């Protein structure tokens, strides 16, 4: 499950994806 | 090394840390299979591919896709960080650009050990259920010729 | 020498693959710069003025009196101890939940631990920290930027800074001796030896057709166990736990441990993990089999929650439909624990049912029993545990010195204890501060 | 269309079977 | 403070004895005919159980406590704190995560058990059942405290095991009163106390006298942090008693430190009032 | 910064020398915020005749 | 991943759905019917010229 919950809370400290599910098909 | 010095270490960079292409099995031998580049019944991945471990603090930071994302973002650090740079950027915005750069980095992420373990045990399984089996050929990386 | 990064990491930066890389990829900078007026500056130290018969040494003493009342320094020492036994409590107990993260020692790692996510590790790591904020009710939030990356598996802490030249000054902050992770590693060492009295179960789990009348036990089984994984003519069964029907009068076979398919009737092993995936299999085929005192499963969970049912030995009793229960609750998510039937031991010598009973373990998990009648003359038909004097040496042992005791094996009830009668003084009742 | 029901075991639930197009089997049998 | 026996396992009992008395009398013995609480339980099934505290009189709490419930009832509602929740059923326990689930109801275990074992009154007993030992009175905890005195009428499988009890082992065995008149330091009695709640308790008391300095270190404390600008002396007297937990070393302080600033932030709006609240406390203290 | 707040004022008659491209003396003086790019005339000021 | 990942559970369940789908013994059958549709296609136009 692809969830931004600790990228972005990550990047705050300093302060839907399908193109990535069509990459892998395109494989 | 001197008149370039962050281009040739992001042209030996790109040749050292760029996986290298792998192969593995899909389909049942009984069967028969489709593909024509490829050998007969397999396929070939962009990743080098290993079997699923048991997820421990070992496999989920030894993947080529973790060491292409650790060794980017420690290579473009030391490009905000260059003499070069300051010309627009000021003190304060380079600490706030490497500090931002590097929190990619640190980020605990799955999809690194995911396309290395778990994922070439579910493309084959779904190259053998969909109808057109997979049109393939063979992925070269970094190779002129 | 111009520092130009001060780095604080979160994650030991060797479990990762990091040993190599510069500082600035492996621990976090800081990155704050606020700004200052130089004409606010140059004004305020080109004309500062003071009291003329100013003697300082007594002004700072008339100043500095009230910020040295009482414990106002002393919150601080008393935070960072327990941000320091947190820090351990919870790097042992999530290293203690996966294969050999680090050093810790290791003593329930009989019990068994499939999921080592670092989703997992991070619910040891808050629950750990939610007792720490609990018992101490401390409202600040202690190791709550460890779990800030995702892992807390490779929580270590360690301080940096990285001068011009590459000169960077590299010192790492390891965790104080600590006192509570000694306690919790004697608290864990002394749960194998007895997890009874936690209702927890060693051994395994026998399900044969046992048609007794006289005294049945099966949390103490007398003499041995049926039969032990790789044994004679003991079989395993496959991980998928599948079952080939054959066809006009032969009868249906289980697949054992390998792609053979062997005969249901005759011994089985059957792991934990496939009787999570295969109940449905199990209770059409295999279970009318030990029903029939044809086949006998060992029914192998590593360690298990058990639950008694006690019952009167003059009235007739199966067990086949509190274990066809327990067989229903059984999903691929866990399983109920394990219904073991134990006869109420009576005072007089009575005449007993004929009783049907499965389950009985195999390693002796009777522990956490006490006399069986302690308000009776003597106990005629059932088990009769007497009051056992080994967990009351205090008290009946005659060459008992005071002061010993057993505890990594048994625990000892009667004990001899220090009481403290402690005053705990302010700082103003120690010094005069005034 | 060669199957009808895998009925499944862990759960006991049965799985039945059911610009561009749908393929379908040809019609071989008449 | 725990002013009660310190103890987390009691004597339960799941089934209780057959109160018979048409038919066969004079089998069973309660100890309710004699207006006597029995030290250990009555019943055809008594087992032992992990009830944290069961016998704490004296403190609000510790704030967590695991109360296992007897193996008659369900018990796996203290196996299912982490990794098991929204997954599993109710009625179910969770065997791939067994281990996390008991390690952490070991931490409510060891944590609800660090308290400090405080010494009650400790009236001499009049009576006869042991004749001037001075044992610990308190609500009606006499009974569970010490089953070595209990009136023993007739012979059970309770009087077959008390019935071999040491008359000298009940009450306090040696007191360390440092000035007369004033209250004692730590007696030693004997009581019900099983030797794994003692541990923890003795180490948290070890873990008390770690963070505590005599009073001419912490006057020197004072007076070096106030950078030797007003100077106090503890008076020379002997206190019998003090404990102040006041004084972590210098390792503890520094991951302290460096845990405050993993848990503030990185930019500018989290190091800005840590810096003016000591430019708060700056302008009020200066003569400038 | 307070060194080229001073050579980035008097630009015309005193000319020094600055280490890197993008960087000249009359660029403003709140950028020379790099180790890099400190004068090697403010280092050692030998070399500044 | 989920909280609570076997890789062998999640699997299993989510396949199982996948090979209920026959897609596998349809694209077999549209092969051997390309097969036959392609020689008398190919020698329907290599007769004419």
């Amino acid at each position: 499950v692809l969830d931004p919950t600790v990228l972005t809370n990550a990047i705050t400290t300093i302060s839907d994806y399908a193109a990535f599910w069509k990459c892998i098909a395109s494989w | 090394p001197q008149q370039a010095p962050l281009l040739r270490a992001f042209a030996e960079h790109i040749r050292a840390n760029w996986p290298q292409p792998s192969e593995f099995g899909y389909g049942s031998t009984l069967q028969g299979s489709a593909n024509l580049f490829i050998p007969s019944n397999r396929m070939v991945y962009p990743w080098p591919n290993q079997p699923l471990p048991r997820l421990t603090v070992a496999p989920t930071y030894d993947s080529a896709m973790s060491n292409w994302i650790s060794t980017t973002i420690a290579f473009f650090i030391r490009v905000v960080n260059s003499v070069n740079m300051t010309a627009t950027v000021n003190d304060l915005t380079r600490r706030t650009m490497t500090g931002v750069m590097t929190a990619m980095r640190q980020v605990k992420t799955m999809t690194p050990f995911y396309i290395q373990h778990m994922c070439p045990t579910e493309l084959s399984v779904l190259a053998s259920v969909t109808v057109t089996p997979p049109f393939q050929v063979p992925f070269t990386r970094l190779v002129q010729n | 020498d111009v520092i130009t990064n001060v780095l604080v990491a979160r994650v030991d930066p060797a479990q990762r693959g990091d040993a190599a890389v510069d500082i600035r990829a492996t621990h976090a900078t800081f990155a704050a710069a606020l700004p200052v007026d130089p004409a606010a500056i140059v004004v305020a130290m080109l004309c500062g003025q003071t009291e003329t018969n100013l003697i300082p040494s007594h002004h700072y003493g008339k100043a500095f009196a009230p910020l040295f009342a009482s414990n106002a320094m002393f919150t601080r020492n008393q935070r960072a101890v327990i941000t320091r036994e947190a820090f351990v409590c919870a790097r042992s107990a999530v290293a203690q939940c996966q294969d050999a993260g680090f050093l810790v020692p290791r003593p329930l790692d009989a019990l068994r631990q499939f999921d080592v996510t670092s989703a997992a590790a991070a619910e040891i790591m808050h629950a750990v920290n939610d007792a720490f904020k609990t018992a101490f009710d401390l409202d600040g939030a202690l190791l709550d930027g460890l779990a800030l990356y995702g892992d807390p598996r490779i929580a270590d802490l360690s301080a940096a800074y990285l001068q011009y030249g590459g000169n960077v000054v590299r010192e790492h902050v390891p965790p104080g001796p600590s006192h509570i992770h000694r306690a919790l590693q004697q608290v864990e060492s002394t749960f194998m030896a007895e997890m009874n009295l936690f209702n927890v179960a060693r051994g395994n789990l026998y399900l044969v057709q046992t048609a007794t009348n006289g005294n049945w036990s099966p949390m103490a089984p007398v003499a041995a166990p049926p039969f032990v994984r790789g044994g004679p003519n003991v079989r395993v069964v496959g991980r998928f736990g599948t079952i080939v029907p054959r066809p006009n009068g032969l009868e249906p076979q289980l697949i054992d441990d390998g792609n053979v398919p062997r005969d249901i009737a005759g011994d089985w092993v059957y792991p934990s993990d496939v009787l999570q995936v295969s109940v449905a299999v199990f209770r059409d085929y295999v279970w009318p089999m030990v029903k029939a005192g044809r086949t006998r499963v060992l029914v192998e969970l590593g360690h298990y929650v058990y639950t008694l049912h006690y019952y009167d030995p003059q009235i007739s009793l199966d067990e086949a439909p509190i274990l066809e229960e327990w067989l229903s609750k059984i999903n691929p998510a866990g399983i109920p624990p394990v219904p073991f039937c134990i006869p109420i031991p009576q005072v007089y010598p009575c005449i007993t049912a004929r009783r049907v009973h499965y389950a009985f373990t195999s390693e002796n998990n009777n522990d956490s029993l006490f006399s069986t009648n302690a308000a009776s003359i003597d106990t005629a038909f059932g088990e009769n545990a007497a009051v056992s004097p080994l967990r009351w040496p205090g008290l009946v042992d005659p060459n008992y010195r005071v002061g010993t005791n057993d505890l990594p094996n048994r625990i000892t009830l009667y004990n001899s204890l220090y009481r403290y009668n402690f005053t705990y003084p302010t700082l103003d009742g120690i010094m005069y501060v005034r | 269309n060669a199957i009808r029901s895998f009925l499944t075991a862990w759960d006991d639930i049965r799985i039945l079977s059911p610009d561009s197009a749908v393929a379908n089997g040809p019609e071989l049998i008449i | 403070e725990d002013t009660g026996l310190c103890t987390s396992f009691m004597l339960l009992d799941n089934i209780p004895s057959a109160h018979l008395t048409k038919e066969l009398i004079g089998f069973t013995w309660f100890m309710q005919m004699y207006q006597m609480t029995p030290p250990l339980p009555e019943g055809a099934v008594n087992r032992i159980v992990c009830m944290t505290n069961w016998a704490s009189l004296g403190d609000e709490g510790r704030g967590l406590e695991v109360r296992l419930p007897p193996p008659t009832d369900s018990s796996v509602h203290a196996y299912k704190t982490v990794l098991s929740r929204g997954y599993i059923d109710n009625a179910q326990f969770n065997p791939l995560a067994l281990r996390s689930n008991v390690l952490l109801m070991l931490l409510q275990f060891t944590l609800s058990n660090l308290k400090i074992n405080k010494s009650s009154t400790f009236t001499s007993d009049v009576t006869t059942i042991t004749s001037g030992r001075m044992i610990r009175a308190f609500p009606e905890l006499l009974a569970l405290a010490y089953p070595g005195r209990a009136v023993l009428p007739t012979q059970t499988k309770n009087a077959q095991f008390l019935s071999t009890a040491i008359a000298d082992r009940i009450g306090r065995l040696d007191r360390a009163n440092l000035i007369g008149g004033e209250v004692s330091a730590m007696v030693e009695c004997m009581e019900l106390c099983d030797a794994l709640t003692l541990h923890i308790r003795e180490t948290y008391i070890m873990l008390l006298r770690s963070m505590h300095q005599d009073p001419t270190q912490i006057v020197q404390i004072v007076n070096e942090c106030a950078n030797n600008l007003l100077n106090s002396t503890i008076p020379i007297s002997l206190r019998p008693t003090i404990l102040c937990p006041w004084f972590a070393s210098s390792e503890d302080l520094r991951l302290q430190q460096v845990m405050h600033l993993v848990n503030i932030s990185s930019n500018t709006a989290a190091a800005l009032p840590l810096v003016e609240a000591l430019s708060t406390l700056l302008r009020s203290v200066t003569p400038l | 910064k307070v060194f080229m707040a001073l050579a980035n004022l008097l630009a015309q008659p005193e000319p020094i020398a600055i280490g890197v491209p993008g960087m000249h003396q009359t660029t403003p003086a709140s950028q020379f915020s790099h180790p890099g790019v400190w004068p090697p005339g403010f280092l050692n000021p030998q070399l500044i005749n």
